[PDB]
């Protein structure tokens, strides 16, 4: 009977490049065929949804609703809405989301660590987390890439956003890639790829490497007793 | 607007116009726009002997006017100097001092305005006493000469066009190259 | 109308030295005289119960119920059950809510990561970060002290702790303290103490400090 | 009397961030029942139409069209062409614009080389590059970020992509930027954007600083005596 509407999350649009608008719903009777369409601010009909879920063992269907929109409509503040038309349900429900608005934009600050010494000489793994902080709204879709490929998501695990305790508005993340320290001694880029809206082209990067850092060695070894007088 | 040497003559220190930014207002944007001591120049090298005693320090009087726009809305479209950081440098510290002065509504090179007026950097290398008639301008003046777009116009033909003049009284097609 | 009886976290055991417990409740009639209650299988005396939240407006009453519980007694997992009685239910709400057992403890390792150079380069912040992985149980208490001080709640924030990627029994923590760069240059040795189960004591430390991490620059060889 | 269509490049569509369609008419002078309609393949031309040029003493004007679309819908090779009918051609011209598929995608493999030693030695001025290759379309996009803000495009020069002997299906392009030397020496990091379309997320980025390139190990050894 009740429905969720989903808006599309900053990581749904990026990480498909497209905007999914998926509307499921919950304790709904099951029935073969259940129709689910969203509504625009004209109203125009949506592309036929697929891809509804079955009926589930605990005799509550879910109707997942999915219709591709340009990000422009989305972007410039226009609303849509989720209506529901079954015989199960008693009644149409409209349910409307828009991307949220008045919220200011601040460009996240990928800083990247690497990993601690200590943590080398276990010899077992090695953390390279990236430390996406001070960015507003709290939506953030950080990746990892290595040599240019993207890495899989099993290795490196996102937290979610939260408040930074500096300042109200600004939020924070991680983002760490454990790898073994066989590849990290050699040198591996290990690229954060850091996606955000308020970025100048919605990304960031910051690379890491044995080599990153490691200050100037002056190895001054002068021999002077040769002088006798 | 055709900016004249303002580009090179402001001697800034490295942490303003750099990117990182300053700890606390009170000691470092202080002993840092002093830190340009460096702005005496002029008459240390390269006024030392080319032009009269007078015009090195009406070049100082340029270039505080030119300092004092930098802290608030110059002309000059550049990442360090306008549309800059280092102007953010002194509202982010202020605004960390509980807004307690807007950067144009004090220390607006009027609260402060003394600073050393450079004079020091004309003493140290010059060497040459100031005149006191001459030791207000390098300090405040209520006249700001109008935002910088008919002030650096002013010093055109101070330099850039006299000379040239005085050459032209002193071939012919290098004389009609002006 | 059923009692979501919370056990007391290992954040609470350790911050506040005692084991306070609620019992929090899904509610169809919003108001009712009687008030909560705890027993045990060995039916000793209840503990008293105060400070019970208000009405709430939506008829999802929630209540707390906060008694004192030795930490020998809930370190052996034996079970706890919340009795609360209304007047709509003659039936109490008995549920019983004990810490899991059957799950091994691993001992935390804490990293402290100094900030990144590229934060201390910009000298207004420095996020120095203690990177607590490989502990079993989900819970765990990161707390900061800086210059043997410990610091307020608000100066850092603690990760919500979850799954490690590699190792899918362990789980991993993160807690950033946010320091201008001024404190950060005058070397305070800012220390980040984790509070969990299997460590030999409960707490380990590790102190990071503005000269850890550099390496020996110059190296001079004087051979007469 | 040829209509010649203006397909938005990458480098537009990421500038102007939305792909704006225009057709221009080229050596022809306007007409009465001008007809201008984005159609592709599918046929629903229900596209929005603003500010319609007018004519040129050349013959030349645009009679534009704006349209948005979604950058995939147009990867997809949707074909637009902007139907024109005319009362001196009776027959309506028709002006595709699409991504040819036959063209590959390899990923730019964007390196940044630091100023030369011998510029910084003679103190004046350093000209840092970007240097853009291994990509197969022509269509690449250079922006340099300084402290994390663009920079005009007057500072930098991009050179168009060239072909790359060395690899057939591959191009490659620099664009060299130039800062003062009291500006290099201050540590600034200038970071240069690369807009691709094979990229796997579109754009990269390539960090050059004051201490980029730098000797990891200086090994002197003194060795004074006092005989020869
Ligand atoms: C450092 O210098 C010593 C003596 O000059 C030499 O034996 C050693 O190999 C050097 N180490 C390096 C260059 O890493
Ligand atoms: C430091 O110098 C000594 C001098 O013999 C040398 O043995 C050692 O390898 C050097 N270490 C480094 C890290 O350069």
């Amino acid at each position: 009977i009740r429905v969720f509407a989903i808006p599309p999350s900053f990581a749904s649009i990026f990480l498909t490049k497209s905007t999914k608008l998926t509307c499921l719903v919950t304790d709904l009777t099951t029935y073969d065929s259940v129709t689910i369409s969203w509504t625009r601010q004209n109203g125009e009909a949506v592309k036929t949804h697929t891809n509804i879920s079955e009926s589930h063992p605990n005799a509550t269907f879910s109707a997942v609703g999915e219709a591709s929109i340009c990000e422009d409509d989305w972007n410039s503040g226009e609303r849509f809405t989720c209506t529901v038309t079954h015989t199960d349900l008693p009644s149409p429900l409209k349910q409307t989301i828009s991307r949220p608005k008045g919220v200011a934009l601040h460009r996240p600050d990928v800083y990247l660590l690497p990993p601690a010494r200590e943590q080398l000489n276990l010899r077992e793994s090695a953390t390279i987390t990236c430390l996406v902080t001070g960015f507003s709204p709290a939506d953030v879709f950080v990746q990892w890439m290595q040599r240019g490929q993207p890495l899989s998501p099993e290795k490196y695990v996102t937290s979610a956003p939260m408040p930074e305790p500096q300042a109200p508005g600004r939020y924070f993340a991680h983002s760490i890639l454990t790898v073994s320290e066989e590849e990290w001694n050699t040198g591996e880029t290990y690229t954060c790829v850091v996606a955000h809206e308020a970025l100048p082209n919605r990304v960031t990067e910051r690379t890491v490497d044995k080599s990153t850092g490691k200050p100037t060695l002056y190895n001054v070894s002068l021999v002077m007793s040769d002088t006798a007088g | 607007v055709l900016i004249p040497p303002r580009r090179r003559q402001l001697c800034f220190s490295r942490i303003v116009r750099g990117p990182a930014n300053l700890r606390s207002l009170n000691e470092f944007k202080e002993e840092i726009l002093k830190g340009a001591q460096s702005e005496g120049k002029f008459l240390g090298n390269y006024y030392k002997e080319h032009k009269d005693k007078e015009k090195a320090l009406e070049a100082m009087k340029n270039s505080f006017y030119d300092y004092e726009d930098i802290i608030k809305g110059t002309d000059m479209l550049t990442n360090i100097e306008f549309k800059d950081i280092k102007i953010k440098l002194d509202r982010l510290l202020e605004k960390e001092t509980n807004n307690t002065k807007k950067a144009e509504d004090w220390w607006k090179t009027n609260k402060k305005s003394i600073w050393n007026a450079m004079l020091c950097g004309y003493k140290k290398s010059g060497n040459k006493i100031i005149d006191p008639s001459w030791c207000t301008i390098p300090t405040t003046e209520t006249p700001p000469q109008f935002l910088r777009w008919i002030k650096e116009w002013g010093t055109n033909v101070c330099i850039q066009k006299q000379e040239h003049k005085e050459y032209v009284k002193s071939c012919t097609s290098e004389i009609k190259k002006y």
